[PDB]
DNA sequence: TGGACAATTCAAATATGCCCTTTTAGCCTTCTTTTGTCAATGGATTTGTG
DNA sequence: CACAAATCCATTGACAAAAGAAGGCTAAAAGGGCATATTCCTTTTGAATTGTCCA
């Protein structure tokens, strides 16, 4: 083994994974959700139609990406 | 460097994992070989004898 | 000589008996003559002569006045070596602690005097006054007393108080204690006074006075009266030419106490004041804490230059220590290295050694060889032949080198295959030839990778090259039996395409008279070196008792793989080279070869399958060039549609339908999908693009590509690194791992500009420069390892115990992950193995599974074998050698000696190199007992089925008695036909929970109509039908593959009413229809009409960690952050005072003493109730369970199960092999303590902490007379833990911190009967493991007898 | 590079450093338990005494092998008497016991 | 600086300690002298194994030499004459002039 | 003049060493193709057009 | 030069003992001049107590008691 | 009264007076004992010889 | 088979050199003593203890 072989292995574990945790952040199966289940207001049709299974509307969800923001 | 005309391929495994097959004509022109220098002292010291 | 290395303490008069003098000036040299200035630190007199036999002034010079001291100055006249034994002692004129007893883990000084450790340094620094049994009328011994209070009791008493200050203070008061009357009371007053921590502090201190009186040491002695000085010639003062000087620092440290004892001599003969004189003791204190170690205390001593000095305890301790660096580590004569090179041709035994390194590597060999031969008649003139280097020293060489093994060693040992004994072939050159199939094992490639030879001198180190560490006998790796000299690069290639198959070339469909006919053919162009033919092949097979039994045929091979069958020997099949041959499927046949016809066939084989894979390499031609990495054609399109994809989601963002996270989140996804897209694509036109003619109109094959065919072949490459050079480089990673959202929509054959280049570099820095750290990792963990599991040795051939794991196959969720095979490959039956009738056995008890065997196992497909294993193993101080099992190097079982501790060690540690660096991430409820049904969160309908049915997710079933606490609690997934209903109470044997699982339900929330909006077939879904029940059904033709038409189109059933509006949802102006995934076949088709509940379609449906530290984390037995808590104890359990700061909890048995008591905490969840007969270990919360109470609350067995998976399963993440005979072995070593829970009539305490070996022998033998044993639990320790804590001393002080290990084994009066393998490399004697076991076998007869 | 014998450390009497000085090759720790791996007892045990640190083991073995008897008496490697003697002059006795 | 942590004082040799050629040539040479001396007269490879350091300790003085023969000095320098004169031809001498190099 | 080995071109990813191969054949061709100019006296009238 | 071992070690079963009779069956063909039973072929001391044990004829046992009859012998002029 | 909680601590990867005196070990050389190079003197053992 | 003559075995004397002790010469090296006043230095990681709370 040479050590750019070593590093480029360690690099494509590095991304791979990476590229799992974000490609699983987003969801499609369905569970139909139709009202925040934060606040209570309808989630809207163009919403809920780019991701199938959004559990909260947009305000809402932009308020928890925030609070993840500072990490707890 | 100096370019030469390499070739790519697999050569009876004289050059396996990194290894390379330099023709002796690379030797007999003269290509690589190069001059090294060394000083080398001899002091006289002043033994206590 | 020697039998065991005795410790303790010296006594000052011990200290005086080492001397031959007493050290008084501070001066070493005479600056003019550089004789040793009597007598200082270097001094003839008190250290022995400087020349051999001679006096320091001349007077004698002779062997003739050997023994004679010199009448002038002194000197005995003896050797110069006599330098380095001799030792001095400075007589000190105020006792000084020794720092070690006094700056450590506890304080020795201190709690042998259980006074807190900052009182002893006060007093020692003469901040304060402590009385010494003045008079105990008014006060106590031990009570600090500061001058105003001093001065008062003074007054108090004039008498009968003396007061004492620094170190004479705590010298007359260790005089003072008692031992025998303090640790009776001691024992006796904390038995009297039992409490939590105060026994256990009690019991640790009496333990020390225990210890001490045990020991022959007296308290006193850990205050130093008289101080020894190293001999001269173990701190030189040697000169460097040019007048300078080198000096060791105890040189300059021993010069500091010397003046600071000289000054302080003359103030206490001068009648100084107390602040001169105090200050002046206090000093010389620092200067004797210095010389035994600098920084141990407040300040670092520096010399000359600011650098801090090395003094006595740092030339022990550390990697630039005595013991690592030198005992252990020597340096070795006869020797060399230099750069290693290919050698094609080499056999698998031998390497190529240059002539001008053999020559200076062998010439003792060769002196006396000349001298034999008579071309030389001295070893002066052999050594000016050899120098000269006349013809015949180059043909004794070649006869010296004869049967003359060397040893090669590559640059990090990771493994026992990095050291290997090869047969050395003289070369012309510089470098050291080196075969093709080592450099796998040694981890070698030739980039200037230098490899270093050894040459064994000793006739039995000859033999053990040749016979144990020759090359020819290693070719299975240790940590699995699988081989190790798997051909590489070349080789697997040159196979490879040497066997495979053309559809149309030269010579197809001749039929051959058999392989020497293929080859006459393709060495005469008539036929291709692929070309489809039907050959006779003679197959030998061993059908009988090892009789090859012949067989020929008609097979429909092709040239190549006839032309390769004739360097398969005979007893294999002929199915095994009908393929391609890639890598994998080349070890195979390497590793059947080994199995079936033993080691030397394979060994031949081995070489002879190398040598025609590079023959036939070489004839291919295979280069690579730029036309060869094809860019897909489906390219630009891809990444078009993937590039729109990402424009109107950036649209949609702008409008307010995503958050800049989510929207992000949709990026990376689309260009990972697209990705993934173009590698397909390139693929797929690459693999297969190769198109030919028949004979024929036309067809399509395996294309010949190179850069697919060395990869497809695994030779070099795979599907992801070709996919840079014809694909896309996908997304590329920062340095923290966030995902960068911008990709690299280029390849390496196309370029890339600035941007997409400075992009990917981010990820290539952090890659090599984790890479570049991982170096001082690796070899750390295996080091640990080889510590803990250093002493043991498979020493003895049966225990003749019924234990041992139950092997059952790995599996998750289907068929195994890896079979019962290699699971129980090896490893021996602990008991009989029943066919799954239990007619009668497969295999009895004391069997070595081997291939035969576990495959006969297999045919009958049993699922649970019961075999031996280290951990439950038998053998006292060792381990026997059925409950270890098979070996792995070595086919049969292992042999007794085989120092198994360290292969464990280094199986374990070398895969290590492959890990990560850093860590990462990755059918309904039946009804039990009494209660009424209650829930919450619940938000359902009644359905057309009657029953009702919860829309919402998170619900939970609670069964609440009359009395009202919970007694069940059950998940209810979503969409729950509930049977019964909401509060009815509930007796067993009603399931409220029933569903279909399998299918994800798509549940209806309104009543109306059906039909299909925006749904087509052959765009959207499809038009199937199942002819199951000949309705046809409905499944959306799913994205991955349906028609980039409607690609972009959301299929979808609406709900309707009669008249053709839509049927709104409750509270939201939007209709209601539920667009539909992929793979969703509808059972409900058009005009139909449905209320809430229905279930209109079916929907087909875990986190292990696994950095290399994950490793180490477990095998240091940590306990996790949420450790879930166990039943400690078989009963029912029942809550008690609920948030007592936490909430109480407690298990009573069904008859047993109840009152166990557990704190658990109520932030964290609960999943007990106050009706649960919960059984012993079992969770009650869950989480990350600690090992400790695995070990402790469900067996031995179930701590080693735990321990031996969660490790495998960090290997097998990222695709490393063990076997678990290395982790069960580790382990051991690791629990392998266990604490004394009842002294019962042994010699044992209540609260102990003995070896589990030391407390088993001792009891077994009391059992095995009238008398009773102990009870015992066993305790667990962590590889560092564990090993810290072992009967030998040197064994630790080698390892980790050595102040501290060899400290307390002074003050135990310690001895050490050095067995074990570690210790005996330190003192330059035989192991005991390998050729050295049998010799420590008589030794250790003649030893007691 | 390559050595048989030459010069040795002053303290401890070992060979040198590499090719600079004509020094000898190290055997590192793992270098020693990838040999007590194997049984390969004597080849550790003379290289870590005979080839290395033991003074009357390193000037026997060079006769024993030019007068053809391979076979050490090997000794007690110097670097433990020096590491014995530094413990020592702390106030630690550290003996070894009856043969 | 020059190496992971290597210190002045690795570089420091032992210039006290033989060379390993060196005692080799002094086994040899103490060979090869009790092959010249096994093979001369009774009286003269007597006296001259008395006279120098040969096999025992340290020589005497040509009295304290000859006095163990009671014959005067004259007489054993007389006898190493002819020593030197049966060593001198190299019928027993070829080896010894072996160690002698230049 | 030398025998390189194709197994590092696709693991490693120099690419552009095979293209620098590539280019460097070309860019001799174009030298070999005016020393087989120059050294038949090729009257440099042609040499410049070259 | 000879490749392999692995006859020796089930003539002289556990590979360990066989180091250690070849060490002695080689010392004892080297340093007392003993006759090889096995023809020498240029072929180090070594590797004849290999061959000597492949023929089943070492064997440590056996060499045990080949030495007591040489020490018996050597004790019949012992007087 | 007794038992958790949280900081502290430790092992692991270049340069500052001096006047004078006095006594000691280093050395330097020459006698004298102690050895060692030469110059002759008788006497066994050998060879000379009829 | 006997009378005679040349080379070694020991001395012995002188005497020549040499080193072993001796007596002096000499640099070195250690003391010894100072008198306008002046009065304070120059990372992270894990865990075993130990002061500080809390129920
Ligand atoms: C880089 C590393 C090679 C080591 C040389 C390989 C070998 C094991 C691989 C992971 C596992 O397969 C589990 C999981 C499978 C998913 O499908 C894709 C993600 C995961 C996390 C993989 C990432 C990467 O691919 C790993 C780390
Ligand atoms: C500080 C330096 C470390 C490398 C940077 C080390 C490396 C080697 C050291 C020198 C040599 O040892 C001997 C040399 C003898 C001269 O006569 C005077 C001293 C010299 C200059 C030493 C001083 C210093 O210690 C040096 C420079
Ligand atoms: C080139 C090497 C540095 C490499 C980093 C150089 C720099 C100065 C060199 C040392 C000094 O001269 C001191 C000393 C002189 C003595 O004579 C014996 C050799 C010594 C140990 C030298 C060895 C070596 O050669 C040194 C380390
Ligand atoms: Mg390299
Ligand atoms: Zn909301
Ligand atoms: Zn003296
Ligand atoms: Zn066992």
């Amino acid at each position: 083994s040479d050590e750019a072989d070593e590093a480029y292995s360690v690099t494509e574990q590095l991304t791979m994974t990476g590229i799992n945790r974000i490609r699983q952040k987003i969801n499609a199966h369905g569970i139909p959700v139709y009202l925040c289940e934060a606040c209570g207001n309808p989630i809207p049709e163009a919403r809920r139609k780019i991701f199938p299974g959004v559990t909260l509307c947009v305000e809402c969800q932009a308020y928890q990406e925030r609070q993840r923001k500072h990490y707890a | 460097g100096q370019n030469m005309r390499v070739a790519f391929m697999p050569w009876n495994g004289y050059n396996f994992e990194d290894s390379i097959l330099v023709s002796e004509r690379v030797v007999q022109e003269d290509r690589f070989t190069t001059i090294h220098i060394q000083e080398l002292a001899c002091v006289s010291r002043d033994t206590k004898l | 000589e020697f039998d065991a290395i005795k410790i303790a303490l010296a006594s000052p008069d011990m200290i005086r008996s080492w001397s031959f003098g007493e050290v008084k000036k501070p001066e070493t040299i005479n600056y003019r003559t550089f004789k040793p200035e009597r007598d200082g630190l270097f001094c003839a007199r008190i250290f022995g002569p400087v020349k051999d036999y001679e006096c320091l002034c001349g007077k004698y010079k002779r062997l003739k006045h050997r023994g004679v001291i010199c009448e002038k100055c002194g000197v005995e006249v003896t050797q110069t070596k006599v330098r380095r034994e001799r030792m001095g002692h400075i007589e000190l004129a105020s006792p000084t602690a020794h720092i070690w007893f006094l700056k450590s883990l506890p304080s020795r000084i201190g709690l042998l005097l259980d006074m807190p450790l900052r009182d002893i340094e006060r007093v020692l620094y003469f901040e304060s006054y402590v009385v010494i049994e003045g008079g105990m009328t008014n006060l106590e011994r031990q009570q600090i007393l500061t001058e105003e209070q001093y001065l008062d009791a003074l007054e108090e008493f004039g008498d009968e108080f003396d007061a004492k200050m620094g170190a004479e203070a705590i010298q007359a008061l260790l005089k003072s204690m008692d031992l025998e009357q303090e640790c009776e009371q001691l024992r006796e007053e904390l038995n009297e006074t039992n409490s939590e921590t105060k026994r256990k502090k009690l019991t640790k201190r009496i333990k020390l006075l225990e210890a001490f009186v045990q020991s022959g040491n007296k308290p006193e002695w850990m205050i130093l009266t008289v101080l020894p000085v190293l001999p001269p010639d173990l701190r030189p003062l040697v000169p460097l030419d040019g007048g300078r000087f080198a000096t060791s620092d105890l040189n300059d440290l021993y010069r500091r106490v010397i003046n600071r004892n000289n000054r302080l001599k003359r103030l206490l003969d001068l009648a100084a004041p107390d602040i001169i004189v105090r200050n002046e003791k206090r000093m010389l204190q620092e200067a004797v804490d210095a010389l035994l170690d600098n920084g141990r205390r407040g300040r670092a001593i520096t010399g000359s230059n600011k650098r801090p000095l090395k003094s006595l305890a740092d030339m022990i301790k550390g990697k630039q220590g005595r013991f690592r660096q030198n005992l252990l580590g020597k340096r070795v004569d006869y020797s060399g290295r230099s750069v290693i090179t290919v050698g094609p041709y080499l056999r698998l035994h031998q390497c190529g050694l240059p002539k001008k390194m053999a020559l200076e590597l062998f010439k003792p060999f060769i002196y006396g060889k000349l001298e034999l031969r008579g071309l030389a008649t001295t070893i002066k003139a052999a050594k000016k032949m050899v120098e000269r280097e006349e013809a015949v020293v180059w043909d004794i060489l070649d006869e010296v080198i004869r049967e003359h093994p060397v040893l090669l060693n590559r640059a990090p040992t990771l493994h026992r295959l990095g050291i290997q004994a090869f047969e050395p072939v003289l070369i012309e050159g510089k470098a050291i030839q080196l075969h093709p199939l080592v450099c796998a094992a040694y981890n070698a490639d030739f980039d200037g990778d230098q490899m270093a030879v050894h040459v064994p001198l000793t006739l039995e180190a000859q033999l053990e090259a040749r016979a144990l560490m020759m090359s020819t006998n290693n070719i299975l790796s240790p940590a699995n039996g699988e081989p190790i000299i798997v051909p590489s690069q070349d080789v697997v290639l040159g196979l490879y395409y040497m066997t495979r198959d053309c559809v149309n070339a030269k010579g197809e469909g001749m039929v051959l008279t058999g392989p020497k006919e293929a080859e006459r053919l393709y060495r005469s162009g008539l036929a291709s070196l692929h070309a489809r033919v039907k050959v006779r092949i003679t197959e030998y097979e061993k059908d009988a008792n090892g009789e090859l039994v012949a067989k020929t045929s008609l097979k429909d091979t092709t040239v190549g793989r006839a032309i390769l069958w004739m360097i398969v020997p005979k007893g294999l099949p002929y199915s095994i080279v009908n393929q391609a041959l890639g890598k994998k499927a080349i070890s195979k046949m390497l590793n059947t070869c080994y199995r079936i016809l033993g080691l030397k066939p394979t060994v031949i084989f081995a070489d002879q399958i190398m040598y025609t894979g590079f023959a036939y390499a070489a004839r291919s031609g295979a280069s690579v060039g730029i036309d060869d990495m094809v860019i897909p054609e489906k390219k630009h399109e891809i990444i078009s549609e993937a590039e729109a994809e990402v424009a109107e989601i950036q649209e949609q963002f702008q409008s307010g339908l995503v958050t800049a996270g989510e929207r992000y989140n949709k990026v990376i996804d689309i260009w990972a999908a697209a990705n993934d897209r173009v590698s397909k694509a390139m693929m797929d036109n690459l693999q297969t693009e190769t198109v030919i003619n028949r004979d024929g109109q036309e067809e399509k094959q395996v294309s010949f590509n190179s850069i697919y065919m060395m990869a497809d072949s695994g030779a070099r490459g795979s599907a992801a690194q070709i996919r840079q050079l014809a694909g896309m480089r996908g997304l590329m990673a920062k340095p923290d791992g966030s995902i960068i959202e911008t990709p690299i929509t280029a390849n390496f054959r196309e370029g890339l500009n600035v941007l997409q280049y400075f992009i990917s570099t981010h990820g290539a820095r952090k890659g090599l420069a984790d890479t570049a750290l991982k170096t001082a990792n690796s070899g750390y963990l295996t080091r640990r390892l080889v510590d803990v599991a250093q002493d043991l040795v498979v020493t003895e051939d049966d225990c003749g115990t019924h234990e041992g794991i139950m092997m059952t196959p790995v599996i998750e969720g289907g068929d195994v992950k890896e079979p019962l095979r290699d699971r129980v490959l090896g490893r021996v039956t602990a008991e009989d193995v029943l066919k799954p009738g239990t007619a009668d056995i497969l295999v009895p008890r004391n069997t070595l599974l081997h291939e035969q065997w576990c495959d006969l196992l297999e045919e009958n497909s049993v699922d649970a074998v019961k075999v031996r294993s280290v951990v439950s193993c038998d053998t006292d101080f060792g381990v026997c050698a059925h409950c270890y099992g098979r070996d792995l190097a070595r086919g049969h079982i292992i042999n007794k000696g085989e120092a198994i501790g360290v292969i464990a060690a280094q199986s374990i540690g070398e895969p290590g190199t492959q890990l990560t660096m850093r860590t990462f991430h990755i059918s309904s409820i039946q009804v039990k007992n009494k209660g009424s049904i209650k829930l919450s969160n619940v938000k359902s309908v009644v359905n057309s089925s009657g029953k009702l049915v919860i829309t919402s997710r998170n619900t939970e079933l609670k069964l609440i008695d009359e009395f009202g606490r919970t007694k069940e609690s059950y998940k209810v997934p979503y969409g729950a036909v509930l049977a019964k209903g909401d509060g009815e109470q509930v007796a067993g044997g009603e399931t409220v929970a029933n569903w279909d699982p399998h299918t994800m339900p798509v549940i209806t929330e309104v009543s109306g109509f059906v039909r299909f909006t925006d749904m087509i077939d052959g765009q959207t879904i499809t038009r199937q039908t199942d002819e199951l029940t000949g309705l046809s059904s409905l499944v959306v033709l799913d994205s991955a593959e349906r028609t980039a038409g409607g690609k972009d189109l959301r299929p979808a059933l609406k709900i309707v009413d009669a008249q053709g509006n839509d049927v709104l949802i409750p509270g939201t102006d939007m209709p209601a229809q539920y667009f539909l995934p992929g793979k969703a076949i509808v059972q409900l088709e058009d005009g139909v009409q449905i209320s809430s509940g229905d279930t209109l379609a079916r929907i087909p449906q875990k986190d292990i960690t696994g950095g290399l530290p994950r490793v180490a984390d477990l095998f240091e037995a940590r306990r996790p952050k949420e450790p879930a808590i166990l039943a400690e104890i078989s009963g029912i359990v029942s809550f008690g005072k609920e948030t007592k700061g936490k909430r109480r909890l407690v298990i009573t048995p069904v008859d047993g003493s109840d009152p166990y008591e557990e704190m658990i905490p109520k932030w964290r969840q609960l999943n007990v109730f106050e009706g649960e007969r919960v059984e012993r270990g079992d969770v009650i919360s869950d989480g990350p369970e600690a090992p400790h109470d695995i070990l402790r609350l469900r067996g031995v067995h179930a701590v080693t199960r735990y321990i031996v998976n969660e490790v495998q399963d960090v290997y097998r993440l990222q695709g490393v092999k063990i076997n678990d005979k290395h982790i069960e072995v580790i382990v051991r070593q690791m629990l392998r303590k266990a604490t004394i829970v009842n002294a019962g009539s042994s010699d044992f305490l209540e609260g102990e902490q003995v070896e589990y070996s030391r407390v088993k022998i001792a009891n077994r033998e009391l059992e095995a007379n009238g008398k009773v044993g102990a009870t015992y639990s066993r305790d667990l320790l962590g590889i560092t833990k564990a090993s810290l804590a072992t009967e030998s001393f040197i064994s630790a002080a080698s390892f980790q911190e050595t102040t501290r290990v060899l400290t307390e084994a002074a003050v135990a009066g310690k001895r050490d009967e050095l067995r074990g393998l570690k210790e005996n490399v330190i003192v330059g004697r035989l192991i005991p493991a390998g050729t050295g076991y049998a010799y420590h076998q008589d030794r250790m007869r003649r030893r007691a007898a | 590079h390559a050595r048989s014998t030459g010069s040795y450390s002053l303290v401890t009497q070992q060979p040198l450093g590499g090719k600079a000085q004509f020094g000898g090759q190290r055997f590192g720790e793992m270098e020693v338990w990838a040999l007590e791996a194997y049984g390969a007892a004597y080849t550790l045990q003379e290289m870590l005494t005979v080839k290395s640190d033991d003074v009357n083991g390193r000037t026997k073995m060079y006769k024993n092998i030019v007068d053809g008897n391979h076979q050490m008496e090997p000794g007690m490697p110097e670097s433990f008497n020096v590491l014995l003697k530094e413990i020592r002059s702390l106030g630690i006795n550290i003996e070894l016991e009856d043969e | 600086g020059d190496d992971e942590d290597s210190h002045l004082g690795d570089f420091i040799e032992d210039t006290t300690l033989e060379l390993p050629l060196d005692s080799a040539t002094t086994e040899s040479l103490r060979a090869a002298t009790h092959d010249v001396l096994a093979g001369l007269t009774a009286r003269e490879a007597k006296v001259l194994r008395m006279r120098f350091g040969i096999d025992m300790n340290t020589d005497y003085t040509l009295e304290e030499v000859g006095k163990q023969f009671d014959v005067t000095r004259e007489r054993i320098r007389q006898i190493e004459a002819k020593a030197l004169r049966k060593l001198r031809h190299p019928s027993r001498s070829e080896v010894l002039r072996s160690f002698l190099d230049d | 003049d030398i025998v390189l080995n194709p197994l590092g071109v696709p693991s490693r990813m120099n690419i552009g060493q095979i293209l620098e191969t590539h280019l460097g054949m070309a860019a001799k061709g174009i030298g070999d193709k005016i020393n087989a100019m120059l050294k038949q006296q090729q009257e440099v009238a042609k040499l410049r057009e070259f | 030069a000879r490749v392999t071992v692995q006859d020796a070690v089930e003539k002289i079963g556990n590979r360990f003992d066989l180091v250690l009779v070849a060490a002695r069956r080689a010392r004892q063909m080297q340093v007392g001049g003993k006759d090889p039973l096995v023809p020498e072929e240029n072929d180090k001391t070594t590797v004849i107590a290999l061959r000597e044990i492949e023929e089943g004829l070492i064997n440590n046992q056996i060499l045990d008691v080949r030495e007591r009859q040489e020490q018996q012998e050597q004790e019949a002029a012992e007087l």
